[PDB]
């Protein structure tokens, strides 16, 4: 979650920068993860524990 | 015809100013190809750091050590993690007591560079000040 | 020009 | 919450019980908790009508059946009734009969590839992880009353956790450096 | 070199072996290997009679015993049968007593803590290292007859190179300057 | 307290007899903490040659290169190493020309002008202890 966007970027196979151009996915950013329904309900897991 | 250039360089470096910049100069101005740990992370991973690390260490034709930001863009530096500067320079203090290989070595610096040990061993290598040493940059890739 | 991304598993 | 119903056919209801002599109280216990959670529970306690008729044609029948599933009561004694139940200074008709209930479940279990589609075991109160047949302990392995819910689970033929379908990707994002 | 004796207690040298009918004239001349070397070998072909009055129970003995060593003759078949699909086990029971074995082999190998304290994996003339069961790879995979010596040696319980007792530590002498 | 001082030479030198002399001699006349790579083994070995090397020439008060045996005792004459890297970290100060204060030139026997000594002339040469008490002064 500090660097999950890389972990999914590991999972799909892709690269994450590449010449003169960078790939990210909006939804998974940190704060889009924050955001993010199930990513609320996986930080109060997180905090509880 | 080709040529391939390894790229180091600290954390403390911005990419989005500092890297970026030097990349573009890098494949246009100095006519070569740039190695760096962000554009192949699928490798990294496939062989492991310090694995990749060395196997680009030998394979690349030369070699540059970054240890400032630039100057000709401002930024705050940001843009607290583990990364292969120290062990690039342990690799490269292996080269340089084997005496073989000194001529790939390059140091490259905008802001003056900072009073660290590291750096004065790096500093055996040629230098070249980017904000005004572009041309003989580009010569001694070249 | 952003790849394709697929379903995995 | 939401509640869902249960649609499990009657003929998959049907229950039977393997024990031993030293269990035999809990697991009338254990057949009330079933049968008032509407499993038909099959034990010779409760058969003995018809199962006088003849025993070997009563264990038989739900042997055979594939769709019964079938629940092993471990217990100290249980162990000793698989293994050397004959060896007794005195014969014990009910451990002869668990032992050959317990041989039958090791045939049906060699024969489908060693996969255990109907055996259920579960650990009683006085019965310890050791005392689990070896081929039994390759699966999830009950402790009654503590485990009950998932007891009712398994014989419902739930999963405790359902995942929901696979979701829509998320959005992919080009930054020109 | 010197001659010197064997220590190895006569309740120590049990050997309980495991195969594929692939392998069987192989598998009755290994066992006259060991028998010869002094090995006292169980194998299904050579004690049919208490195998066949309880099969699974004659498994069970072997495979209860902690010190009985167990080796298991590795072919194409033999992968094929305990790792393969079951729809090919419908026309050889062999098959199935095999996967049966090496089921409780792999619950004693993770019940003594993924530690392979005496599953010895050995490959037969027209085996390859492919076909050793992922879990057996973790260790030392002998080959037949090329090794054996090593396989005597593993037996007895033997290394084959010991080193003598640490000892004294050297004269340190003080030079001034 | 007192200054600390490094010593640089070659393996062509005469260890035993030139090196504790000095030391000795650095110890009682001049009042300073002696570095030498011979104790500083078991610290080089956690950092390395090159590290530890840029370590010392970065920490030390003073440096000392000395080219010359003690000819004055009595010895056999022999009884890759750190200089080519030391040296070429002192040539990367000199074109820098950055604490060129820190670095002496020692010699006992009559010096032979190598090539690499070229650089080293910036340096002040000293020769027994008649030049010692400058050096002391030097230090002081
Ligand atoms: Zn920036
Ligand atoms: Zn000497």
């Amino acid at each position: 979650m500090d660097r999950f966007e890389e972990v999914y970027f590991r999972i799909q196979d892709l690269e994450m920068f590449q010449p003169g151009r960078m790939h990210r996915v909006g939804e998974l950013s940190g704060d889009n993860y924050l955001r993010s329904p199930g990513g609320r309900q996986l930080r109060a897991a997180l905090d509880r524990f | 015809p080709p040529i391939k250039v390894l790229v180091v360089y600290p954390s403390e470096i911005c990419f989005h100013h500092t890297i970026c910049y030097f990349t573009e100069f890098l494949q246009n101005h100095c006519r070569s190809e740039v190695i760096l740990e962000k554009w192949q992370k699928k490798k990294i991973a496939e062989m492991g750091p310090v694995q990749w690390l060395a196997t680009q260490k030998k394979a690349a034709d030369k070699v540059v050590f970054l240890l400032s930001n630039d100057v000709n863009s401002v930024c705050d530096g940001t843009c607290n993690s583990q990364d292969l500067f120290p062990l690039a320079f342990n690799l490269f203090c292996s080269d340089l007591r084997s005496q073989i290989h000194l001529h790939k070595y390059v140091v490259v610096y905008f802001r003056e560079i900072d009073t660290k040990d590291d750096y004065n061993a790096l500093s055996v290598c040629p230098k070249y000040h980017l904000m005004k040493d572009a041309t003989a940059f580009c010569a001694e890739l070249l | 020009i952003p790849p394709p991304l697929k379903p995995r598993k | 919450g939401t509640l869902k119903t249960s649609n499990l056919p009657e003929e998959l209801r049907k229950v039977f019980i393997t024990y031993s002599m030293d269990t035999a109280m809990e697991v009338v216990k254990f057949v009330n908790f079933l049968l008032v959670n509407g499993f038909q529970t099959a034990i010779d306690i409760f058969e003995d009508r018809i199962r006088g008729i003849d025993i070997i044609k009563w264990m038989e029948r739900y042997l055979r059946d594939k769709t019964v599933m079938i629940i092993v009561a471990i217990s100290p004694k249980y162990k000793q009734d698989v293994e050397g139940a004959e060896s007794q200074l005195d014969e014990d008709e009910h451990g002869l009969h668990t032992k050959y209930i317990h041989r039958m479940m090791q045939i049906e279990f060699i024969k489908q590839g060693s996969m255990n589609f109907r055996f259920i075991p579960v650990l009683f109160p006085n019965a310890k992880k050791e005392h689990v047949p070896t081929w039994l302990q390759n699966t999830h392995v009950y402790s009654w009353p503590k485990n009950k819910k998932n007891i009712l689970l398994r014989l419902l033929r739930e999963e405790e956790f359902v995942a929901p379908p696979r979701g829509p990707l998320p959005t992919l994002q080009v930054v020109p450096l």
